[PDB]
């Protein structure tokens, strides 16, 4: 620390970054039409999840 | 040729910079940026990009202004600092596809390889995915129309490899992770009907408008496949699926027994400590 | 041999109708019934601790 110090750091975010990046990340965790991969798991509950339910038991 | 593409949020935040460095002049036109990526592998991966001064005319749409020296200098220096990424295409921020885009894209079709096109929105009010990969390839039409540039929709995904996930997660501190369970599932199961309602409701109105009030052939041939696939589910009588409802409802019964039995096991420590702690603390308090 | 359960089938005398069927999900009712039987001792032992601490 002698002859060598530091300074604080803060951030800033406007509404365009908040909504564009927020909706962009939510969409990055969502689907294209948002209705595609739902029935995949709804119908995988009868095929694949049954193994996870038996192992869960 | 290309089945899917990968677009990092860095280029869209560079479109946020496109909306930042405007300077409040009053133009806010479709600023064209030079999209960069990795065309080597079959999948397309955008890492970063840059921009070029692009200005059009008010009345005449066929006016477009690009630059070759700025493209070769920014691409030359960018290739000198990072040679793992090369030119692939471009992208415009305008919500509407103008006719001049064949001439704007034609320059990067001549000098550069086959360029992919991405249409986004100037205002992030659209709930749908803002990125749409449109490949610039010429397709043969069955009606006999001359061969022209056709923009076919290629599926796209927004993912980050190593660091941008950490930076976005730290800058937001509001979004949640996968978090399988009650909330992340029930939110999708609540708002999904609006997620399809705004899309379908937003599309079929202008669609039905262009049905009767439409000309300049809009490729009516694909409408036959549209209504065909729409009529591929002719309100099934559910007669055969009854046993499937018995199977899924039997799994529902399994979840009933698991919930009741397991929660009944959880009631042990609560319904024991509630007595042994209260009566002993009470009898030993004084 | 059907009483020996070597394959799936059943005979008939009045009509002579042959029917072949199977029940794949065997591991569900076994684990469920074992969870019920094992949890019976849990609830009964709970009633033994509470019945012991109360009366």
């Amino acid at each position: 620390n002698r002859h060598y110090y530091s300074i604080t750091i803060n951030y800033r975010k406007n509404e365009l970054e908040q909504k564009m990046l927020l909706n962009l990340h939510k969409k990055s965790w969502m689907e294209g039409l948002t209705l595609q991969d739902y029935s995949e798991h709804c119908k995988h509950n009868e095929s694949v999840v049954k193994e996870m339910l038996e192992l869960a038991k | 040729a290309v089945q899917k593409v990968v677009v990092h949020p860095l280029v869209l935040l560079s479109v946020v910079d496109h909306f930042n460095r405007i300077g409040k002049v009053g133009n806010q036109k479709r600023v064209v940026g030079v999209l960069l990526g990795s065309w080597q592998k079959k999948v397309l991966d955008v890492s970063n990009s840059f921009a070029v001064p692009f200005d059009e005319d008010d009345k005449d749409d066929s006016v477009w202004f690009l630059d070759h020296d700025y493209l070769e200098n920014m691409y030359g220096m960018f290739k000198k600092v990072n040679a793992r990424e090369r030119i692939v295409g471009w992208y415009h921020t305008g919500p509407k596809l103008h006719k001049n885009d064949i001439a704007i894209n034609e320059l990067m079709k001549r000098y550069c390889p086959n360029s992919v096109l991405v249409i986004i929105d100037v205002k992030p009010k659209d709930l749908g995915l803002p990125t749409e990969a449109y490949i610039s390839v010429e397709e043969v039409h069955d009606d006999g129309t001359p061969t022209s540039k056709t923009f076919e929709h290629v599926t796209s995904e927004i993912g980050a490899e190593e660091a941008e996930e950490v930076g976005v997660e730290h800058l937001l501190r509001d979004i949640k992770d996968t978090t399988v369970g009650t909330l992340s599932q029930r939110i999708t199961n609540q708002v999904h009907g609006l997620k399809g309602l705004n899309s379908k409701l937003l599309d079929i109105r202008s669609y039905l408008e262009k049905v009767a009030t439409g000309k300049l052939p809009i490729n009516h041939q694909i409408i036959y496949q549209l209504q065909d696939v729409f009529n591929l589910l002719p309100d099934v009588s559910l007669q055969e699926f009854v046993k499937a409802f018995y199977l899924k409802t039997n799994d529902q019964m399994v979840v009933v027994y698991l919930a009741s039995l397991i929660r009944s096991v959880v009631a042990l420590h609560n319904l024991i400590n509630n007595k042994i702690a209260n009566r002993d603390a009470e009898k030993k308090e004084g | 041999m059907i009483l020996d359960k070597k394959f799936h089938g059943i005979l008939d005398q009045g009509e002579g109708v042959l029917i072949i069927f199977d029940e794949p999900p065997v591991d569900k009712t076994y684990e469920a019934a074992l969870e019920t039987i094992q949890n019976m001792s849990k609830v009964v032992d709970s009633l033994y601790n509470k019945a012991k601490k109360l009366t």
